[PDB]
């Protein structure tokens, strides 16, 4: 993984 | 060609044609020529089903990750499948009057309440069979039939055009490095955000573009969805399974108690006491 968990913006 | 993949249960044996016999041939419109058979042997003797002979189509059978057999309404079952004489079999429920999900979703738009409906379906059809043992990896528009009355028909069988649909699947799929039942809930808002949105949320030209954004995108919140639809898709929409809604021990629970389904009794949902959004000709 190591990738961003969120996938929508802020 | 078709990919058919049958989550056959543990123990249960192969068929052959000989073994059913034809009462009618109809056609179902999208369904094409289907053959209503009724069993000779088993369990299943003298239990109509409906009968596909597809002539380009390969058959994987995944067994179930894993008693008491239920038809739970908003599924529709492979039940058989066998390759005879160059020929793919497939004997499955009838769906009277079954129609696509993806014609409906041509045809008109869906309101959010619309979507809660279908996907509140969907929900308890997926947690059904992942209680069953069936982890989907390729949940897809195309996996998704209507039954004459309106209500959602999950096909408990893989169909793709491990071959699956890209777009469709999780990180942790698409990595091929392991994935679990949570892999299935981020499909279901990839789903999600196709209806409310028409679009898809991650689509390239090409598969490795549309991996790529799986795994590395972020992506604009439509902003016209209501704080609910918002919240469910940021929750489901994370890439470590561990943060994502469902895949906690209570597995959809996390999902039915989310602001977006609050109007659902989910109770009334599964007698099919909620009145489909669009009713199918009839
Ligand atoms: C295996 C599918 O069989 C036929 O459609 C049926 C489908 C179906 C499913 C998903 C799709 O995306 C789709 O286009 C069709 O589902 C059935 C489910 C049943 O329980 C019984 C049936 O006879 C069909 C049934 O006849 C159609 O020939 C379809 O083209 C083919 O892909």
């Amino acid at each position: 993984e190591e990738l961003e968990d969120d996938v929508f913006q802020p | 060609e078709i990919a058919i993949t049958h989550h056959v249960k543990e123990g249960h044996e192969k068929a052959d044609p000989s073994q059913f016999e034809l009462l009618k041939v109809l056609g179902q419109g999208s369904f094409g020529k289907v053959f209503l058979v009724k069993k000779i042997s088993g369990s299943d003797a003298r239990q109509l089903y409906a009968m596909k002979v597809l002539k380009k189509a390969t058959l994987k059978v995944r067994d179930r990750v894993r008693l008491v057999e239920v038809n739970h309404p908003f599924i529709v079952k492979l039940h058989y499948a066998f390759q005879t004489e160059g020929k793919l079999y497939l004997i499955l429920d009838f769906l009277r009057g079954g129609d696509l999900f993806t014609r409906l979703s041509k045809e008109v738009m869906f309101t959010e309440e619309d979507v809660k409906f279908y996907l509140a379906e969907l929900a308890l059809a997926l947690d059904h069979l992942h209680s069953l043992g069936i982890i989907y990896r390729d949940l897809k528009p195309e996996n998704i039939l209507l039954d004459e009355e309106g209500h959602i028909k999950l096909t408990d069988f893989g169909l793709s055009k491990f071959c699956g649909t890209v777009e469709y699947m999780a990180p942790e799929v698409v990595n091929r490095r392991g994935h679990t039942q949570s892999a299935d809930w981020w499909s279901f808002g990839v789903l999600m955000f196709e209806m409310l949105t028409g679009t898809l949320p991650f689509q390239g030209k090409d598969r490795k573009e549309t991996m790529t954004m799986i795994l590395k995108a972020k992506l604009g919140m439509p902003q016209f969805l209501s704080p609910e639809a918002q919240s469910l898709l940021r929750m489901l929409f994370k890439r470590n399974p561990a943060n994502r809604l469902g895949a906690g021990p209570d597995g959809v629970e996390e999902i039915k108690r989310h602001s977006f389904f609050s109007t659902i009794d989910w109770n009334k949902l599964y007698r099919r006491e909620i009145h489909p959004p669009f009713k199918p000709a009839t």
